[PDB]
């Protein structure tokens, strides 16, 4: 909705400029509107907070109820604690090159998580 | 006196609003060529920066040190649909050259408002204003007390003792303290 | 509430002369102005102008001289001179009948229009696409991967040895 | 090198922004608009004081109810400690 | 009319292998 929002902003700016120019040229019952407005504002704030809570605590509660397929906080620490330590060239942490006692030749590790639409899929980090 | 200061403040606010509108238009035009990787947070921040600065200036120049609105009357300079070459650079946004058959659907400052009548008709359908006001006042008082409490509540173990280190270094070599 | 009317001047104002406005406003047929004006109070006895703007009468008087379009019709009612109590505007100025307010009402209308546009933009951008806790958690090929070698990269140096032995021929004919 | 300082500063800034957003919903602590004191206009200025929540109230709540989980994930990923410094049972 | 210049930069094979 790039063009739609652009046109809306343009119309709003045109209206604002017209009102400002007009002001410059001119310069030289049981209604309870406040109560209804406050009620509508409270309803809107409650709807926004409910949408936020649904986005946060309902779509991220997968591993909270039962450990399922999720690379987030369930896969990376596994392989970390099991094989190597953390390091940051860019995202390269503990490549397996026997550098502890090799002393022959160095080799780095291009290890990085990736996404794919499937069931039970890990990060699958990349001689070969 | 006060009228001149109000006019100068209104002119400065209009200039700032025009600059902010030009900046927002340039940003929106930059959001059309680079349509990819358009995060919602950047658009939200742009919309907040484009609305807040203008709305605050508009509200400050309307409910702060204003005289009674019964003496001042609204009167424009002139209503002439003449095409002048020395007057098209003095409106800054619209009314460059007025048309002939434009009086009907252009004269109400291009009225966008369409929900005001619907809201009025919906409120008229509910025709008791004493408990609601009291509850609103109580909620306002509670929010004020909470904000005051928050404002009132809002307002490195060492392990490298140099003395002990120097003493140990001395005892390592000098006999004073060591033996 | 004399602002709900959305009338305009198309044929009732055939001329903008001095005497034409008074004749148009005094004879509303059908719609020319408010029929509850002091026309009857001025024509009650005879053709005069005391009850129009001179004497103490609640009439739509010319608050200011404006020959070009129309004088500022205001409900003038004051025992002393040089005084005008404004409450509305039924004139044909600006092609609309506003409340004759100061910059306040104009700024309020501008802010309302801007808020409407902002709400429309927010609603349009909200339900388009949104990020989630997981990157593309929905649905529950090689154009960026550049395989670098840099061992035999020397080939590029050999690359600048063919155009020198024989260069390509420009065509400028995209048949 | 001290890169954790920038991370701590970013986390503190995120927390301060979240606190300010949670505190930014008390601008009506001084009054509840029991009367219509709008001298300029009461139809489009005074009545629309709360009808423009999209640019006044809903304009800060959107970003204010988004930085929490984002900052949490940023802190948990940028700093995914894994630094027991002894690997206690790992050697085991 | 495809090109009226001499180009060798577009390849620009990156390294991204900082150790």
């Amino acid at each position: 909705w790039p063009w739609d929002s652009v046109r809306n902003n343009l119309r709003s700016a045109l209206t604002e400029m017209c009102v400002l120019y007009d002001v410059l040229s001119i310069v030289r019952s049981p209604q309870t509107l406040q109560l209804i407005s406050k009620k509508k504002s409270l309803a809107g704030a409650a709807q926004i907070l409910l949408k936020g809570a649904e986005r946060l605590t309902k779509s991220v509660a997968e591993n909270q109820e039962n450990k399922l397929q999720r690379d987030f906080n369930s896969e990376l620490l596994r392989l970390r604690q099991h094989w190597k330590l953390r390091k940051v060239g860019d995202k390269i942490l503990g490549d397996l090159s026997y550098r502890s006692a090799g002393s022959l030749f160095p080799h780095h590790g291009t290890f990085e998580v990736i996404k794919n639409t499937d069931i039970d899929l890990d990060k699958k980090i990349p001689l070969e | 006196r006060e009228e001149k200061q109000l006019e100068a403040s209104l002119d400065a606010l209009l200039n700032q609003v025009a600059d902010l509108k030009n900046s927002l238009g340039s940003f929106i035009y930059k959001l059309e060529n680079e349509y990819d990787r358009l995060t919602w947070p950047s658009v939200l921040d742009s919309f907040a920066l484009l609305s807040g600065q203008l709305n605050t200036l508009n509200k400050v120049l309307k409910h702060e040190k204003t005289p009674l609105f019964r003496n001042q009357v609204i009167i424009p300079l002139v209503l002439s649909p003449d095409r002048d070459e020395d007057l098209m650079r003095q409106t800054e946004g619209r009314v460059p050259v007025f048309s002939h058959e434009v009086v009907p659907d252009h004269l109400r400052t291009k009225p966008d408002p369409e929900v005001e009548e619907q809201e009025k008709q919906l409120t008229t359908d509910a025709a008791g204003a004493d408990a609601a006001q009291k509850q609103i006042q109580s909620l306002n008082k509670m929010c004020s007390n909470l904000l005051e409490k928050i404002s009132k509540e809002e307002r490195n173990k060492q392990t490298f003792n140099p003395g002990d280190t120097n003493a140990l270094v001395a005892a390592v070599a000098f006999g004073k303290g060591l033996s | 509430n004399l602002l709900g009317i959305s009338w305009v001047d198309s044929s009732w104002i055939p001329i903008l002369n001095s005497g034409s406005v008074l004749d148009y406003f005094s004879e509303r047929s059908n719609p020319f102005y408010d029929r509850t004006c002091n026309n009857e109070v001025v024509k009650m006895q005879r053709l005069t102008l005391e009850h129009l703007n001179q004497m103490v009468g609640i009439e739509y008087i010319l608050l200011h001289a404006q020959e070009p379009i129309l004088f500022i019709i205001r409900k003038q009612q004051r025992q002393s001179p040089a005084q005008v109590i404004p409450l509305a505007d039924y004139y044909i100025i600006a092609g609309v009948i506003y409340q004759a307010p100061d910059l306040g009402s104009v700024i309020n209308s501008r802010v309302l229009t801007a808020v409407h546009g902002i709400q429309s933009a927010f609603d349009e951008a909200m339900s388009y696409c949104r990020y989630h806790p997981s990157k593309g958690y929905w649905w529950h090929k090689r154009k960026e991967e550049p395989s670098s070698i840099f061992q035999r990269q020397r080939v590029d140096a050999l690359l600048i040895d063919l155009r020198q032995k024989f260069p390509p021929r420009f065509v400028q004919q995209k048949s | 090198q001290s890169k954790e300082t920038l991370l701590q500063s970013y986390n503190k800034r995120l927390k301060d922004d979240i606190k300010s957003i949670m505190d930014n919903f008390t601008e009506i602590i001084k009054t509840a608009k029991i009367e219509d004191e709008t001298q300029v206009s009461r139809a489009t200025q005074g009545e629309q004081d709360n009808y423009e929540m999209h640019v006044r109230a809903a304009n800060i709540v959107r970003a204010g109810e988004s930085l929490m989980k984002l900052v949490s994930d940023l802190k948990q990923f940028l700093i995914l400690n894994d630094f027991p410094s002894v690997n206690e049972a790992i050697d085991q | 009319p495809k090109k009226k210049d001499v180009e060798f930069l577009p390849p620009q094979l990156p390294n991204d292998k900082f150790k």
